[PDB]
RNA sequence: AACGAGACUCUGGCAUGCUAACUAGUUACGCGACCCCCGAGCGGUCGGCGUCCCCCAACUUCUUAGAGGGACAAGUGGCGUUCAGCCACCCGAGAUUGAGCAAUAACAGGUCUGUGAUGCCCUUAGAUGUCGGGGCUGCACGCGCGCUACACUGACUGGCUCAGCGUGUGCCUACCCUACGCCGGCAGGCGCGGGUAACCCGUUGAACCCCAUUCGUGAUGGGGAUCGGGGAUUGCAAUUAUUCCCCAUGAACGAGGAAUUCCCAGUAAGUGCGGGUCAUAAGCUUGCGUUGAUUAAGUCCCUGCCCUUUGUACACACCGCCCG
C-alpha cells in the first residue's frame, strides 16, 4: 500500500505447509526492531539468515 | 490373375511394356457404409 | 616455417592463388555442370573451386602419410539430407580426385610411392614451407 | 560376444529382453629353445579344459 | 544506382527484376534452380547481380542457349528428356509445351490402358504407396439407430 | 543413505569383541587386521563393515557397561 | 573438440606442479597449488563422471517411450 | 506473415540520407538500415563495405553471422 | 587484473550489488570472475550448489532453450560475446552493471499461488526467496529476445542487448518489466 | 528358526605401487635422409616439423589384463533415550554409478502357428501332406507408435577439425570386410592385394559443432509431398513402380483445440555410428560415443501403493448387493 518498501530476514525455518509441500512457513526477523518477529509464508526455496522484500507486514500467517 | 483370363488385342503402341499391366487382378473397389466397430463408438447390445 | 605454425584458413587461400598464376594445373573440362559430391543440392558458388581444393590437397599429404582416390573423399564427405528420411553420412565424387591428383604429379609435386598411395615430393615439400613463410610475412604471426 | 534378444515366445505383456555374454580370454607365452623339448612338456601337465596352439615360428 | 528497368515479361511467365538473376529464371517451369547456374556460365554473364539489371541483347542470347543445349555443349543426361518416347531425340522442355508433353503420356497410358491411366483416371497413388491411411479430403461416416 | 547395519553383522562383533577383548585397539585399521586374522570374513565389503562396529562398540565399553 | 581443451589444460598444470615437485623444494610448489586449486575447475583433478549404460524400453537411459491406453 | 516493403537499389533520399545518418547514429548494422529506411538488408550489407573503404564507418567487430560498425570511433 | 580475471576485456571491479537482499546469490567479482563463463560441469548435486556459479554463466545457459538449440553452448557464447560489446557502443557503461540492474529491477516482489477450497480456484498471495527472483530474472528477459527475433531480420544478439537496456532502466518496453508487473498487479488483489 | 530384503555377481570411479609386453607404446639416442632459415648462427651445429631408419638401447607413465590395496558413518562438530541412527564439515572417490539375480499365493492372462512337448476330436487319395499364378500393399472413413517440417539461434556453398561399442570371406550349401591402380557427373564398372583378425579394412582422417562467402522476413532459395522422363545394381523373375542415382514438377505446413506422455546428472534435449533382420533394403528395435541445459532437494492435492484402527445386508468380493 502506501507503506515503503520493507526489508525483513530469516531467523529459522519452520516448516512446509501448501497442498503441495509449495508453501514455506518461515519466521522472519524485522531487521529494523531485533524484539518484533512476524511468521510468513514465502514461495521460492530459502535456507535461514537470507533477507526478503515485504511490501507490507499487515499479512500474516496461520495456516496453508 | 488368380482364375481368370482377361484376354487383350496387343497393339504396337505396348511394346516395352510386360503383358501383366494390361491385366487386373482386384476389383478397383467400391463401398461401402460403414460398419460397426468402424470406430469409437460401436459396443453394447445386451 | 612449418606448415603447422601458421593458421590453415589463410594457408589455402594463398595457396590456391599461387598455383594459378604459374600456370600450373591442366583442369577437367567439367567444371560447371559438377555437382561435387552425392550429398550436396546444388553447384559450387565458386568458379575456381578447383583451384581452391587442390590446397587442400598437397596439404594433407604434409601431414599424414598419403593415401589413395579413396581416402581423400572421405576426407571430403559429409552429410546427405535425404528429406523425410533421416540423415546419414556418405562419400562424394571420386572422378574428380582422380583429376585432382594426376594433374599435381603432372607437375611433380606428388609422385605415386611405395605403400598403397601417392606421396609428397620434395620440390613439393620445398614450396609448401616456402609460403608458409609468406602467410607470416603478410600479415604478422 | 554379446547376443540380445526376446525373453518372451511368442511376444506379449511388457516388452522385455535378455543380455546374455560370453567372455574369451587370449594371452601367449613366447620362448625359444629348441622345438623337440618345448612340444615333449607342453602337451601334458594340463588338467583343465584349456586350449593350447603350438607355433613353428613367428618371429 | 540503377534505376533504368525492373519487371518485364519473358517466354510465357512474368519474371520480376526484383530477384537475382539465377532464382528470378526457375520460374518457368522446366527449368530448376541447378539447371539455371549451369545456363548462365554458358552465357558468360554475372549471377551477382539482379535480373532487373540484364539489358535486352544480353536475355536475347539466353533463350537461345537455353532452347539448343546440345549445341552449346551441356550434356545429355542434364536435360529433362532422353528419348522422349516415340520422338527419337533428346529434348528441353519449357513451360507451356511442359504440360502439353504431359497431357499426352496421360492419354497414351489411357489408351494402351495400362495400370497408370486406370489409376490416373480413378484418381489413386500411381506409385507403390499404401493408400489405407493415405488421403482424406472425407471421414464423415457414422453407424448407429 | 540409508545404510542401517544389518543382524549378521551385529551378532558376529559383540561375539568378536567377548573372546578378543584384548587385541582390540580403537583405529579402524588396526582392528580391521585382527578381525581378518582371527576369522575369515568371506567377503571384503563385509570386513570393512564388522571392523567399523567393532571400533564403534569398543569406544562405549570403555565407558559403562554394555547390556548386549 | 571441447572435451580435450580441459584435457590439455589439465597436463599442462600438473605437468609444472612435477617438475617443481622432482627438482626444486616444497615452498616452491606448494604455493602454485593454493594458486590452482582457488579457481578449481578440474585442473589438478579429474571428475568421475562417463555415460551411464542404456536399458531396454528407451531411447535414453531414463527417458522412455510413449504409453497409450486407447 | 505480413507485408513490409524494401529496395534493393537506392534511390536519391535513400542514397542522400545515407551520408548523413552514420554521425547521427552511433551503432550501425544492417539490420537498424533495414528500418531506419526501406531498404532489403542485403543491400545495407555492402552499403557499409563501401563506407569503410572510406572512412566515414568504423569496423569495432566482425563476424560470419553478424557485424557491427560503429560512427567514427571519437568522443 | 593479473591475480584475478576480466572477462577477456571487461571489468569485473567497479561492479556492485545495490541491493542488500539480492547480494549473496548474486556475486560475479569476489572471485568468481574468470576469463570465460564455463564450468566442467558441476553446477548443482545439492540446492546451496546452485548460487555460487556466476551470472553471466547463468544468463548463457538460460539462452539456450526450445528443442533445436539445446547442446550448442558454444553458438551461444557467440551471442554473449556481441551482446556486451552492443551494450557498451550504444549508452557506454560498464556493460556489467547494466546487467545487473536488468536482473534486480525485472525480479517480482510478490508472487501469487494456488490453493484448493471447495473444489473451486481460489488465490493466495506470498512472498519470494531471493534465488527466485535471480532465477525468475534472468528466465524472463531471455524469453524477449527469443521472441522477438523469431520473424525479425534483427539478430537475437541486437534483440537481447535492447531487452537489458528497457529492463536496466524501466520503460515497459520489454517482455520483463511488463511481465513483473503483472505478477504484483494479481498479488494485490488476492492478498 | 526359515524364505524375500540385505549379503552376492557384473559394471563405473582411485594407483607414476606390484606383475609384463616388436599381434601395444613411450622415451632415448645411434642416426643417416627430406624440409625451411623459420629462431642464435651461415646453410653446418644448437632449436623447431613429421616420416623412413631404428637397436643386440632404455623403460612400462600413456595402451592392454592379471594379482592386490582403498571407503568403514572412519575422524571432528551438532542432534537423538545419548541407545538404534540422523544433519553439517575435514580428508577425499562420501556413507545412493548403473545393471543382473528375487518370496508366499494367485490369474480360467498369452502361447497347440517354437517344440519329433502333449490329451481328445477331426481330416487322411477327389487329402488339411507338392509345382504354377494371385493375395496378406486392395479405400467415402476411425485410432495408436513414430519420422520430417514450419526458418535468420536458419538454409546454402566452400574451408578447418575431434570419437567410441562392434563387425568381417575359409560359415548353409555358395556366400565377407575392403585398401590401392584405372574408367565414369553419379549410381557403378574393371584390374590387383591383405585380413582366422591389439596383425588387414582402421593412427576407424563421423555428424552436430567451428571459420569465411551468398540469400533477406518474402509460403522466400523455408518445406520436399505429389508426379513425368532417363541411367545403374541385386535376382530365376522387379508390373501394383525391390533398391540406388540424374534432370524436371514444387503440395500441405507460417507452431498447433478438447486432452495427454516422459524425464532429476554426463541426466533431459540435439547429433552421428555399430549390431540385429538381410540375395537386394530401415523412418523399426538394441547398444555406443560426441555436444550438454532449465528446474526440484518437496508433498499426499490428484492417480496409486504399504501398515494400523473402524464400519459393512459385500465373499463371482463395490465393475458388489438391493427397492418400488
Amino acid at each position: 500500500r502506501v507503506q515503503p518498501i520493507k526489508l525483513a530476514r530469516v531467523t529459522k525455518v519452520l516448516g512446509r505447509t501448501g497442498s503441495q509441500g509449495q508453501c514455506t512457513q518461515v519466521r522472519v526477523e524485522f531487521m529494523d526492531d531485533t524484539s518484533r518477529s512476524i511468521i510468513r509464508n514465502v514461495k521460492g526455496p530459502v535456507r535461514e539468515g537470507d533477507v526478503l522484500t515485504l511490501l507490507e507486514s499487515e499479512r500474516e500467517a496461520r495456516r496453508l | 490373375n488368380g482364375k481368370t483370363f482377361n484376354q487383350v488385342e496387343i497393339k504396337p503402341e505396348m511394346i516395352g511394356h510386360y503383358l501383366g499391366e494390361f491385366s487386373i487382378t482386384y476389383k478397383p473397389v467400391k463401398h461401402g457404409r460403414p460398419g460397426i466397430g468402424a470406430t469409437h463408438s460401436s459396443r453394447f447390445i445386451p | 616455417v612449418t606448415v603447422k605454425d601458421v593458421n590453415q584458413q589463410e594457408f589455402v587461400r594463398a595457396l590456391a592463388a599461387f598455383l594459378k598464376k604459374s600456370g600450373k594445373l591442366k583442369v577437367p573440362e567439367w567444371v560447371d555442370t559438377v555437382k561435387l559430391a552425392k550429398h550436396k543440392e546444388l553447384a559450387p558458388y565458386d568458379e575456381n573451386w578447383f583451384y581452391t581444393r587442390a590446397a587442400s590437397t598437397a596439404r594433407h599429404l604434409y601431414l599424414r602419410g598419403g593415401a589413395g582416390v579413396g581416402s581423400m573423399t572421405k576426407i571430403y564427405g559429409g552429410r546427405q539430407r535425404n528429406g523425410v528420411m533421416p540423415s546419414h553420412f556418405s562419400r562424394g565424387s571420386k572422378s574428380v580426385a582422380r583429376r585432382v591428383l594426376q594433374a599435381l604429379e603432372g607437375l611433380k609435386m606428388v609422385e605415386k610411392d611405395q605403400d598403397w598411395g601417392r606421396k609428397l615430393t620434395p620440390q613439393g615439400q620445398r614450396d609448401l614451407d616456402r609460403i608458409a613463410g609468406q602467410v607470416a610475412a603478410a600479415k604478422k604471426k | 560376444l554379446r547376443i540380445t534378444t526376446r525373453k518372451t515366445p511368442c511376444g506379449e505383456g511388457s516388452k522385455t529382453w535378455d543380455r546374455f555374454q560370453m567372455r574369451i580370454h587370449k594371452r601367449l607365452i613366447d620362448l625359444h629353445s629348441p622345438s623337440e623339448i618345448v612340444k615333449q612338456i607342453t602337451s601334458i601337465s594340463i588338467e583343465p579344459g584349456v586350449e593350447v596352439e603350438v607355433t613353428i615360428a613367428d618371429a | 544506382p540503377e534505376k533504368f528497368q525492373h519487371i518485364l515479361r519473358v517466354l510465357n511467365t512474368n519474371i520480376d527484376g526484383r530477384r537475382k538473376i539465377a532464382f528470378a529464371i526457375t520460374a518457368i517451369k522446366g527449368v530448376g534452380r541447378r539447371y539455371a547456374h549451369v545456363v548462365l556460365r554458358k552465357a558468360d554473364i554475372d549471377l551477382t547481380k539482379r535480373a532487373g539489371e540484364l539489358t535486352e541483347d544480353e536475355v536475347e542470347r539466353v533463350i537461345t542457349i537455353m532452347q539448343n543445349p546440345r549445341q552449346y555443349k551441356i550434356p545429355d543426361w542434364f536435360l529433362n528428356r532422353q528419348k522422349d518416347v516415340k520422338d527419337g531425340k533428346y529434348s528441353q522442355v519449357l513451360a507451356n509445351g511442359l504440360d502439353n508433353k504431359l497431357r499426352e503420356d496421360l492419354e497414351r497410358l489411357k489408351k494402351i490402358r495400362a495400370h497408370r491411366g486406370l489409376r490416373h483416371f480413378w484418381g489413386l497413388r500411381v506409385r507403390g504407396q499404401h493408400t489405407k491411411t493415405t488421403g482424406r479430403r472425407g471421414r464423415t461416416v457414422g453407424v448407429s439407430k | 543413505m540409508g545404510r542401517v547395519r544389518t543382524k549378521t553383522v551385529k551378532k558376529a562383533a559383540r561375539v568378536i569383541i567377548e573372546k578378543y577383548y584384548t587385541r582390540l585397539g580403537n583405529d579402524f585399521h588396526t582392528n580391521k587386521r585382527v578381525c581378518e586374522e582371527i576369522a575369515i570374513i568371506p567377503s571384503k565389503k563385509l570386513r570393512n563393515k564388522i571392523a567399523g562396529y567393532v571400533t564403534h562398540l569398543m569406544k562405549r565399553i570403555q565407558r559403562g557397561p554394555v547390556r548386549g | 573438440h571441447v572435451a580435450q581443451i580441459y584435457a590439455i589444460r589439465q597436463s599442462i598444470s600438473k605437468a609444472l606442479v612435477a617438475y617443481y615437485q622432482k627438482y626444486v623444494d616444497e615452498a616452491s610448489k606448494k604455493e602454485i597449488k593454493d594458486i590452482l586449486i582457488q579457481y578449481d575447475r578440474t585442473l589438478l583433478v579429474a571428475d568421475p563422471r562417463r555415460c551411464e549404460s542404456k536399458k531396454f524400453g528407451g531411447p535414453g537411459a531414463r527417458a522412455r517411450y510413449q504409453k497409450s491406453y486407447r | 506473415r505480413d507485408k513490409l516493403n524494401n529496395l534493393v537499389l537506392f534511390d536519391k533520399a535513400t542514397y542522400d540520407k545515407l551520408c548523413k545518418e552514420v554521425p547521427n547514429y552511433k551503432l550501425i548494422t544492417p539490420a537498424v538500415v533495414s528500418e531506419r529506411l526501406k531498404i532489403r538488408g542485403s543491400l545495407a550489407r555492402a552499403a557499409l563495405q563501401e563506407l569503410l573503404s572510406k572512412g566515414l564507418i568504423k569496423l569495432v567487430s566482425k563476424h560470419r553471422a553478424q557485424v557491427i560498425y560503429t560512427r567514427n570511433t571519437k568522443g | 587484473t593479473p591475480d584475478i580475471k576480466l572477462f577477456g576485456k571487461w571489468s569485473t571491479d567497479d561492479v556492485q550489488i545495490n541491493d542488500i537482499s539480492l547480494q549473496d546469490y548474486i556475486a560475479v567479482k569476489e572471485k568468481y570472475a574468470k576469463y570465460l563463463p564455463h564450468s566442467a560441469g558441476r553446477y548443482a548435486a545439492k540446492r546451496f550448489r546452485k548460487a555460487q556459479c556466476p551470472i553471466v554463466e547463468r544468463l548463457t545457459n538460460s539462452m539456450m532453450m526450445h528443442g533445436r538449440n539445446n547442446g550448442k553452448k558454444l553458438m551461444t557464447v557467440r551471442i554473449v560475446k556481441h551482446a556486451f560489446e552492443i551494450i557498451h557502443l550504444l549508452t557506454g557503461e560498464n556493460p556489467l552493471q547494466v546487467l545487473v540492474n536488468a536482473i534486480i529491477n525485472s525480479g517480482p516482489r510478490e508472487d501469487s499461488t494456488r490453493i484448493g477450497r471447495a473444489g473451486t480456484v481460489r488465490r493466495q498471495a506470498v512472498d519470494v526467496s531471493p534465488l527466485r527472483r535471480v532465477n525468475q530474472a534472468i528466465w524472463l528477459l531471455c524469453t524477449g529476445a527469443r521472441e522477438a527475433a523469431f520473424r525479425n531480420i534483427k539478430t537475437i544478439a541486437e534483440c537481447l542487448a535492447d531487452e537489458l537496456i528497457n529492463a536496466a532502466k524501466g520503460s515497459s518496453n520489454s517482455y520483463a518489466i511488463k511481465k513483473k508487473d503483472e505478477l504484483e498487479r494479481v498479488a494485490k488483489s488476492n492478498r
